[PDB]
């Protein structure tokens, strides 16, 4: 009758409802609660996430209103499905992801009437490059000060899916709460036409971006070539020839032989190619 | 074996039924492992007292159950007894597995003296120690059929809990490992269809024990057939194992199947197919698996 | 000995050519 | 690693002290010592008696010391499925019973070309033809440079050469020495 290793099942359009909720108010530290449904006893989902209407206050227990998510759990229950929350989230684009002062006692008051709670952290700010450093988190009783946290049993996935960095387990972890591992809930009639609307276009697939800005293209990067390799006739004309393995290998430019001599090359090959057998195709295609 | 055995019957008479069905086979066997013994004891205290309050249980008693397996001797839950009982829910369940791995082999003298702890009588609220017993029944008596494939057919047929139902049916199933019988059959199908999301893994390694090398016409579709509309993925796990044991060595007779499970888009399936692959091919340089196994890896 | 090698040479021929597709295989795959 | 002595390769005590290093070790992760507490009693198997082997003994090959090691592969899943790696574990003896019940102890040696190997003694640190009995265990790759007794006139019938269990063509009278604790 212990936990041992749970597994947080997302949706996809539970995702986009969060970085987009989060995205919307950056400097308010936006606040919604969190709906799913308990399938079993160490395997969570979680498909629906909906926003709350936000206070004066902010992140607390005081900006749930009780009225307004029954009023609008009522409303659920006919379109679409019904179900009970499992949690809630938060954004704290200061930092990344630990649990605040009143983030643990609002987390008391959720897993002391619903059951576990857990609570998901999203970095707005942080989710740029192509990674999102999304997290979620679930807090231990303080019962257990003579036994070791987190009691795993029979599981070796733990060591995957993060390790805890020092920015992590100085706030709380692992003497207050514990990290969770969450995976992505992808199937078919989601994702290819996800692709297929996204990266992908007709008409732009067999255009010919005309030949002004195109020729022109291929004139500004053969003088920068030419001038690497002049500088590439200089080095290989020099030769140092005393002591050749440590002088090279001390003396490394990592732009001169072959960094900046292949590069724009290869460029300007496959481009010409693919505009003159596009060029080709459609000569032979219209008469 | 257990078709010239049939064939055979169609004294010299009774003693050529008892050397091609193995008993004494076990017994000078185990009358080797009760004589010859090297195992210390020092080494195994100090890996005992640098054993922290964390989850460490488990890794010490299943590590003197490999070092004592077959040796059939009682000194760890003897001298510290309440440093095993110390930690819960599953070290209690590990142990008592491990209590059987040191008595490999016994085939009537475990089963009198673990009839001292009946699954009725241990404790009425602990099934890890009567569910981790009928698991240890079944690791000792395994390839040995009679009545304990009966007898633990009894007991399933009248189960109290789920925690049970694993190592019920992870004892009967190595007790009828390669046996094929229709009665541990239909049993093990009708407990996967109970939809019970804790007891797949322990059904699904269960038919693939019944059933190994065997590539029944209609088990490999029951298990395809199920494992595509659940909700769990420990119920993928659990028939994973299982589709993959049902074959085994088939060597050209999995080639479509090997294929059905790896076109589709399941992780799980895709994984449980080169374990089908792998089985199916043993001590073969077929050099078409092996390239079709690593242009599928990379 | 005259008939054991030859079928040695075989299978080291075979076993080689799953192996140069393989690393022309990967090399490909891995400049992803 | 498996029944292997120093004479066999050098690194069975390089590796030894690297399993005691990181499990006496406190800075560790537990998946670690995890490893190293597993490392122990794979080494030390059925006090060097039982070794595993996917190969029997002429030429076919066993289906439960498959079964063993492919449920054992599963271990990152559930932890008891490691209980099955058992199945594979094959005896190393060499019991010459003839008949059903008739255990003569008779005592044969080998022939090493270095010294003594095989059955190392436990540890406490805080001539090439010794004769064996019947119930004795023997090193899987010892099996060829043995030598059945001829100066005894008690010679099995199938050759002695392959780990496993053999009988004993008795041809003398008055047969003795049967114990059995
Ligand atoms: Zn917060």
């Amino acid at each position: 009758a212990v936990d041992t290793a749970e597994q947080v099942y997302i949706s996809s359009l539970a995702l986009l409802k969060m970085l987009k909720h989060g995205r919307a108010g950056v400097p308010m530290e936006v606040m919604g609660l969190m709906l799913g449904e308990f399938v079993d006893d160490y395997t969570v989902r979680v498909i629906d996430v909906f926003a709350m209407p936000q206070s004066g206050t902010g992140v607390s227990v005081e900006a749930v209103d009780p009225v307004f998510q029954a009023k609008m759990l009522d409303m659920l229950k006919q379109t679409g499905r019904p179900e009970m929350v499992v949690g809630w989230y938060h954004s704290h684009p200061g930092f990344g992801c630990w649990l605040s002062g009143v983030d643990i006692n609002t987390q008391q008051s959720f897993e002391a009437l619903s059951e576990r709670a857990v609570a998901v952290v999203v970095d707005p700010i942080q989710s740029v490059k192509g990674k999102v450093v999304i997290d979620a988190f679930r807090l231990i009783n303080a019962n257990m000060m003579v036994l070791g946290h987190e009691p795993r049993q029979t599981t070796s996935n733990l060591g995957h899916l993060n390790k805890p960095s020092i920015q992590a387990l100085i706030h709380g972890l692992n003497r207050h709460y514990y990290s969770i591992t969450i995976n992505y809930r992808k199937n078919e009639l989601e994702q290819k036409m996800l692709l297929n609307l996204h990266k992908k276009s007709w008409m732009e697939g067999l255009t010919l971006q005309d030949y002004s800005e195109h020729c022109k293209h291929n004139e500004s990067v053969v003088k920068e070539m030419l001038e690497l390799a002049k500088n590439y006739n200089k080095a290989v004309e020099e030769e140092d020839k005393m002591t050749p393995e440590q002088l090279a290998i001390k003396n490394v430019g990592k732009q001169d032989p072959k960094r900046h001599l292949e590069e724009h090359v290869d460029v300007l090959m496959t481009s010409n190619i693919v505009q003159c057998l596009a060029a080709m195709l459609d000569t032979v295609v219209f008469k | 074996l257990s078709s010239v055995i049939q064939n055979l019957r169609t004294d010299q008479t009774l003693k050529m039924i008892k050397i091609l069905s193995g008993e004494m086979a076990i017994e000078l066997h185990l009358q080797f492992l009760i004589r010859n013994n090297n195992t210390d004891l020092m080494i195994l205290k100090n890996t005992k007292d640098a054993v922290r309050n964390s989850v460490c249980h488990t890794a010490t008693v299943i590590a003197n159950s490999f070092m004592h397996c077959g040796t059939t001797s009682d000194q760890f839950l003897r001298d510290n007894l309440e440093w095993l009982a110390r930690a819960t829910n599953w070290a209690k369940f590990t142990a008592t597995a491990s209590l059987g791995v040191i008595h490999k082999g016994h085939e009537k003298e475990a089963l009198q003296l673990m009839a001292t702890y009946l699954p009725k009588d241990t404790s009425p609220g602990s099934a890890y120690q009567e569910g981790g017993g009928l698991y240890a029944l079944g690791l000792i008596h395994a390839n040995h059929g009679g009545d304990i494939i009966d007898y633990l057919l009894n007991q399933l047929k009248n189960a109290s809990n789920d925690i049970v139902r694993h190592g019920g049916s992870l004892g009967l199933g190595l007790a009828a490992m390669g046996t094929a019988r229709q009665d541990v059959y239909d049993l093990l199908k009708t407990n996967l269809y109970q939809d019970d999301a804790v007891t797949g893994e322990a059904a699904g390694l269960a038919l693939g024990l019944v059933m190994l090398g065997s590539k029944n016409a209609q088990a490999i579709e029951d298990m395809v057939g199920y494992a595509q509309e659940t909700q769990h993925e420990k119920i993928l796990r659990g028939l994973a194992v299982g589709i993959a044991l049902v074959m085994y060595g088939r060597m050209e007779e999995a080639d479509a199947l090997i294929e059905s499970l790896c076109r589709d888009k399941d992780p799980i399936l895709r994984r449980s197919g080169m374990y089908t692959v792998a089985m199916a091919y043993c001590g073969s340089g077929n050099n078409k698996a092996i390239r079709r196994l690593l242009h599928v890896a990379v | 000995d005259l008939y054991s090698r030859y079928k040695k040479l075989q299978q080291e021929l075979e076993f080689l050519e799953v192996q140069e597709e393989y690393i022309k295989d990967e090399q490909k795959n891995l400049k992803k | 690693m498996i029944q292997q002595t120093e004479i066999t390769c050098p690194k069975v005590n390089q590796f030894r002290q690297l399993y005691s290093k990181v499990i006496n070790d406190k800075h560790d992760d537990v998946m670690a010592k995890f490893g190293a507490i597993l490392a122990q009693g794979i080494l030390d198997a059925g006090g060097h008696n039982v070794t595993i082997s996917l190969q029997s003994r002429t030429g076919h090959t066993h289906m439960p010391s498959v079964v063993g090691v492919l449920v054992f592969t599963q271990f990152w899943f559930w932890f008891p499925l490691s209980h099955f790696l058992s199945l594979a574990y094959t005896p190393t003896c060499v019991i010459g019973l003839n008949k059903d019940l008739k255990m003569p102890k008779v005592q044969y040696k080998s022939n090493c070309k270095p010294s003594t190997f095989a059955y190392p003694a436990p540890l406490e640190v805080p001539p090439n033809f010794q004769l064996l009995d019947n119930p004795a265990r023997v090193m899987p790759a010892q099996l060829k440079v043995l030598t059945m007794p001829e100066t005894c006139r008690y010679q099995p019938f199938k050759p002695l050469s392959i780990g496993g269990i053999i009988i004993l063509k008795d041809t003398s009278e008055d047969i003795e020495e049967l114990v059995e604790p």
